[PDB]
């Protein structure tokens, strides 16, 4: 009974901090680099390969500088981690599109500043 | 289900109805377009990779085949004639360019044309709807010029869609259409209904207007690429790229460099999506593409000499044209397992300094360049250079390389399917055994304790008696006395059985090398009977038991012979197979995909199952129709009923229904006419299958009060019965129709006196077309009714016997291969010559004393013992004696000089291989 | 949805490894243990980033082994009902579409597809299409789907998705 429509989440997502697809891609590729140097190592699971390919293909941001800049930008606004991560990973192109994608977003913040934040996300992409 | 009832009633070939895309009539114009399209894409289009012609019926084609293809299309599309009917009764229209197998290719490619035609129709509607909706804005305000973001969907785009000849070109048109009009279609849908990514960012920001100032349109640049020169001169603009960039600067693109960066993407993407650019590059990749392979960490240790990817472990600058047969499939399979990584590129890798090493990007850089030294031109030239650089590497190189790999992979899979078809055709082409019939099939198991079961089948393949020999596998020369006594008793038991039953031929399963020992025992027993002339000579044959094994496993054998053990059941199949391989193969291979259980090709499992299955069943249809099917024999012998489904124009459903009516009426198929009067067969279905169904008129006898047509037991189609009667009348030089036909069959020698050349004109004069081929076929049938065209049975040769018993092939058993053998003794001639070994496949190996070790060997006794396992390398192979010379020297195993290892690829990257293991040592 | 959470796991150690490299074999076993697993409470576990601390292991009487409580920070991918995510089409047939979100696989039912889409068995690549053919989804396409259900199978949760809402389609 936990979803974005209600935002009534467990004590665990209350404690943990969410990550974006580009950060997860960076972390997984770093892990892959460390694993490859390892010798006589139970190789990485095929599931990890599939997840890595998925994360790399849909990575909206390409460098750690861009990721840090986006993180600071979104950290400035008063946004919960779940909405922040969902907007950053999907990256809606229009304010109406984001309103439709995340119902929780509508009715919370004004749309002129949402258009501004969305355009900032677009400009962050490279 | 009700679908089967509809198919049973419909007067169309069952396979035609079962086709995914329903067969529809084709107009003359459509036939002409389809015939040319089929010929270009199916017979006149060489494969990129090296593929040898699989055609085996012939005992390439020019434009003349287009007319033949059109004739074949008309017979199928309009007249609903199946491929077997056309190849057997419409030869004059399709031959000699088109054969039965080629007609299948046309039939297969006929389906491809229809789907491509349908897609073009759908895209045409979409283009028209966009063309109309876009015009709505112009209609309201014609004065206002179209915005730079609103391209004109002119007839050039529409005609380009009409000129599409392939799916790949269709996608280019569709992708090009979406790039410019993809955004507005959802608005188009609402307007039509009511009336009844990174690209879009640059459009909203207005960078599209800037994108038009770079010098050329995507279509213009594509023309330059096509002609390989500056067909269109780039238009220069006064202001520098940065000066125009600041004009488009906004919140989305603050810096001028970002403005140019965003604009540059539009040019690169637009160039990539241009179908003309895509078409030109698509041709370029097919001409200069090269394959590079580098093993992964996993493959660096997994790909040893015995691995199937050893030959292409390292590849450097190997043109795709060099790939042959299923070489690419193995490369893809190795990649699928993570053993290596592939790369398709049009530029040489690590070949710096080679003459004319400029990459494809450099060659076309001058096709979008302005030759001026002005500073502004250089900036614009620099801006132009990066856009194409992005266009090639980011989009065109990636898409085209992927497209080529799919094209290359499909060709490799097609070869594998072609190989599978060849194997099945050879098995089905073997004619029934003809003694120089009653068959005694003998089968045995690899285990020593297992007995030997002999199954006797009469002429119709019905089991009449069987023999069990508990100790037939034992050697009559065994030193132990009881074994000889046990072996001796079984010999006489078979001797008495042979004397009474008098089988015409004895077939022994080629389970293993022990089959040879059984052959000698059976032959010796027959020799004793023939020595005293108490019994005629009985043929002894060795038959592969792969099909027999499948029947032993198949649950169908259980129903037929519940009490017969598996070894005895396979004995029946071996005896049945020699009697008629086609019947056995069809009966053994049921609708449960049991055919795939047979080993056609090593990589037959890596190809499309539906494509492989369709090709295999085509061989059955071709062979079954050629041989013919006897309905009366099937009714009396249910096991032979599996041939009716393969009959032309019947299929599994109608074929099963045909037996049901005949068995329901408790009558026989006395004449072909009964298929319509009694079985209620449609005229179209009758046309396809009437000539391929045989009735044994002589077997009917006087019990059949109704009229019996002698021609019903011949390939002559009912439509040409009057022609056959006329031919018989002319042969005897009469001056009745039922008398000459009967007499000529008894003495057909008078047929040669006929002048069939003259008879052709008379038919042509009265409007029957060219029938010279048909007339010759009619004359041949009169000489011999339903003469078997299958290849005469012959005993397996030495090469086949070695493969049959050892289950080994040259690819898997070759000189220099590393094998494992067990020592069984020391070869003597005190004095010794080497060590004798036995392989797991039954081959007896021999290790000479000199090859027994790197250093000199004094006595072989201490080096190896009986039962010891020694790793050895094959030096020579003696298939005739199932012997092979072996060496176990440590230096030989190491093979530092690579003398024993299999040949590597011509473009093998030895430099990469040397470096890889060199870094490993460090 | 990918997540970064700290979890705890107790690893048992045979006395064979009570040597200088004990702490290393502890983390090696943790990595081999947790990585690749899936759980309903925490979803898939993608990778182990760091190890916060290794508690003092305990000697279990009679048994030779020693147990260590290893608190560790890991990446987990947990989907939710009513969540819009990107997915990759991997196989397309007449019954419907099959997509993948990271490790998870999804199947889109006909009732989750907009009425404009219609099944087409005649096409060579089976696909979902409408008469206008404005949007075409085929194998390897990127789609945006709404998760409608969660079902846990053999310690492997599988989800069913949907694209029935507005603006969910190939972009």
């Amino acid at each position: 009974e936990e979803d974005a429509s209600q935002l009534i989440f467990p004590k665990e997502f209350e404690t943990a901090e969410t990550l974006l697809n580009s950060e997860v891609h960076m972390l997984l590729e770093h892990r892959k680099q460390q694993n490859e140097s390892a010798e006589d190592e139970q190789e990485l699971s095929e599931v990890f390969m599939k997840t890595l390919n998925y994360t790399a293909r849909f990575s909206r941001f390409k460098n750690r500088e861009t990721i840090a800049s986006v993180r600071s930008l979104l950290l400035q606004k008063k946004l919960h981690k779940f909405e922040l991560a969902c907007l950053a990973n999907l990256c809606p192109e229009t304010a109406e599109e984001s309103k439709a994608l995340i119902p929780s977003l509508e009715g919370r913040f004004e749309d002129e500043e949402l258009q501004q934040i969305l355009d900032d996300i677009q400009t962050k992409r490279s | 289900t009700d679908q089967d009832n509809e198919i049973r009633a419909t007067d169309l070939p069952e396979r035609f109805q079962l086709r995914s895309i329903p067969v529809k009539g084709a107009e003359d114009d459509e036939l002409e377009e389809e015939a040319d399209w089929i010929y270009r894409n199916a017979f006149a289009t060489p494969t990129i990779s090296l593929q040898e012609s699989c055609d085996y019926l012939d005992r390439r084609k020019g434009p003349s085949t287009i007319q033949k293809i059109k004739e074949a299309l008309g017979f199928m599309r309009n007249q609903h004639f199946e491929v077997p009917f056309i190849a057997f009764y419409r030869k004059e229209y399709v031959e000699p360019e088109l054969h039965i197998n080629d007609l299948w290719r046309v039939w297969q490619w006929d389906e491809k044309w229809t789907q491509l035609r349908i897609r073009k129709e759908n895209l045409t509607r979409l283009f028209e709807k966009m063309q109309a909706y876009q015009y709505e804005q112009i209609s309201a305000d014609p004065d206002k010029p179209l915005a730079d973001g609103i391209r004109a969907l002119d007839t050039t785009d529409m005609e380009r869609l009409k000129d599409v000849q392939s799916m790949d070109e269709l996608k280019d048109v569709y992708n090009h259409f979406l790039l410019y009009y993809g955004r507005d279609i959802p608005k188009m849908q609402n307007a039509a209904k009511a009336s009844r990514d990174m690209y879009t960012i640059c459009q909203s920001a207005g960078l599209d207007g800037l994108a038009k100032k770079f010098g050329l349109t995507p279509e213009q640049f594509g023309e330059n690429l096509r002609d390989s020169y500056q067909r269109h001169e780039t238009e220069q603009f006064p202001a520098e790229p940065l000066e125009l960039a600041k004009d488009y600067v906004c919140s989305q693109f603050p810096t001028p460099e970002a403005v140019l960066e965003g604009a540059r993407y539009m040019v690169a993407l637009q160039i990539a999506r241009e179908p003309l650019v895509r078409q030109v590059l698509r041709q370029t990749f097919q001409e200069r593409a090269k394959l590079n392979i580098t093993p992964t960490k996993k493959g660096r240790k997994d790909v040893d000499e015995a691995h199937y990817a050893y030959s292409f472990k390292y590849l450097k600058n190997k043109p795709v044209k060099e790939l042959r047969d299923d070489q690419f499939l193995k490369i893809c399979l190795a990649e699928d397992e993570g053993l290596l990584t592939t790369d398709i590129s049009i530029d040489l890798k690590g070949v710096e300094g080679y003459g004319n090493d400029q990459t494809y990007f450099e060659e076309i850089k001058q096709f979008y360049y302005r030759d001026e030294f002005s500073h502004q031109v250089q900036e614009w030239n620099r801006q132009r250079t990066m856009a194409i650089e992005r266009a090639l590497q980011q989009f065109l190189y990636v898409q085209m390389a992927k497209e080529l790999k799919n094209k290359l992979l499909a060709e490799a899979k097609e070869y594998v399917i072609k190989a599978c078809s060849r194997k099945l055709y050879n098995w089905l082409r073997v004619a029934p055994y003809r003694p120089d019939i009653r068959v005694l099939g003998i089968a045995f198991s690899s285990a020593r304790d297992h007995p030997v079961f002999c199954a006797l089948v009469n002429g119709e393949g019905e089991v009449t008696d069987f023999l069990r020999l508990p100790h037939f596998t034992k050697r009559r020369t065994a030193w132990r006395e009881e074994e000889r006594e046990k072996k001796a008793q079984d010999i006489e038991t078979l001797k008495k059985f042979l004397l009474n039953k008098k089988p015409h031929v004895v077939t022994v399963a080629g389970e293993n090398r022990d089959a040879q020992m059984l052959i000698e025992d059976v032959k010796r027993i027959v020799h004793e009977l023939d020595q005293g002339q108490q019994l005629s000579s009985i043929g002894v044959e060795l038959v592969d038991n792969e099909l027999a094994i499948l029947y032993m496993n198949s649950k169908k054998s259980e129903a037929e012979f519940r009490d017969y053990p598996p070894v005895l059941r396979q004995a029946v199949s071996l005896a049945r197979r020699i009697q008629d391989p086609l019947i056995e193969f069809a009966q053994v291979c049921s609708s449960d995909e049991d055919i795939l259980c047979l080993k056609f090709h090593p990589l037959q499992e890596h190809v499309v199952k539906e494509e492989l299955l369709n090709a295999l069943y085509c061989e059955f249809i071709n062979r079954v129709n050629e041989v013919g099917v006897d309905v009366n024999r099937a009714i009396a012998h249910p096991y032979s009923q599996a041939l009716i489904q393969y009959v032309c124009g019947l299929g599994p459903r109608k074929g099963t229904h045909l037996l049901k009516i005949l068995k329901q009426n408790n009558t026989r198929l006395e004449s072909r006419t009964q298929l319509v009067t009694m079985c209620h067969m449609g005229p179209k279905v009758f046309m396809n299958c009437a000539g391929f169904l045989k009735i044994d008129t002589a077997s009917l006898g006087d019990s059949t009060d109704s009229y019996i047509e002698v021609l019903d037991g011949s390939r002559v189609h009912p439509e040409t019965y009057e022609w056959a009667r006329k031919m018989a009348v002319d042969a005897l030089e009469y001056d009745n129709p039922a008398g000459a036909l009967e007499e000529i069959l008894e003495n057909p020698e008078r047929l040669k006196d006929l002048d069939l050349d003259a008879f052709a004109e008379e038919l042509e004069r009265q409007g029957y077309g060219d029938k010279h081929i048909t007339l010759y076929d009619i004359r041949a049938e009169l000489s011999c009714r339903y003469k078997d065209l299958r290849t005469a049975y012959r005993s397996p040769n030495t090469e086949e016997i070695f493969n049959m018993l050892t289950k080994e092939t040259p690819e898997t058993f070759y000189i220099g291969k590393l094998i494992i053998c067990n020592v069984t003794g020391i070869a003597h001639r005190g004095q010794a010559i080497g060590v004798k070994t036995r392989l797991d496949n039954g081959v007896t190996g021999f290790i000479p004393t000199k090859f027994l070790s790197d250093k000199v060997v004094k006595r072989p006794e201490e080096r190896v013992k009986v039962g010891m396992t020694v790793h050895c390398r094959i030096m020579k192979i003696d298939i005739e004696k199932f012997s092979a010379d072996l060496t176990c020297r440590t230096s030989d195993l190491m093979d530092r000089n690579n003398e024993w290892k299999l040949p590597k690829d011509t473009y093998y990257d030895f430099d990469a291989e040397a470096a890889d293991h060199k870094q490993e040592e460090d | 949805m990918f997540y970064h959470i700290s979890l705890e796991h107790e690893i048992l150690l045979h006395p064979r490894y009570f040597g200088p490299n004990l702490l290393n074999t502890v983390k090696q076993k943790l990595f081999t243990e947790v990585e690749g697993t899936c759980t309903g409470k925490y979803g898939f576990v993608i990778a182990v980033t760091t190890i916060d601390n290794i508690g003092a292991g305990v000697i279990q009487p009679g048994r030779g082994f020693v147990l260590y409580p290893v608190k560790y920070k890991a990446i987990v991918f947990r989907p939710f009902k009513g969540e819009v995510v990107d997915a990759v089409v991997t196989q397309v047939n007449k019954v419907g579409l099959f997509t993948e979100i990271g490790p998870m696989s999804c199947f889109i039912s006909r009732h989750s597809i907009p009425s404009e889409m219609e099944f087409d068995p005649n096409s060579n690549p089976p696909c979902y299409k409408t008469m206008d053919e404005d949007i075409v989804i085929q194998q390897d396409d990127e789609i945006r789907l709404k998760i409608v259900g969660t079902r846990v199978d053999k310690n492997d949760i599988f989800a069913i998705g949907s694209l029935m809402d507005d603006y969910l389609g190939l972009v």
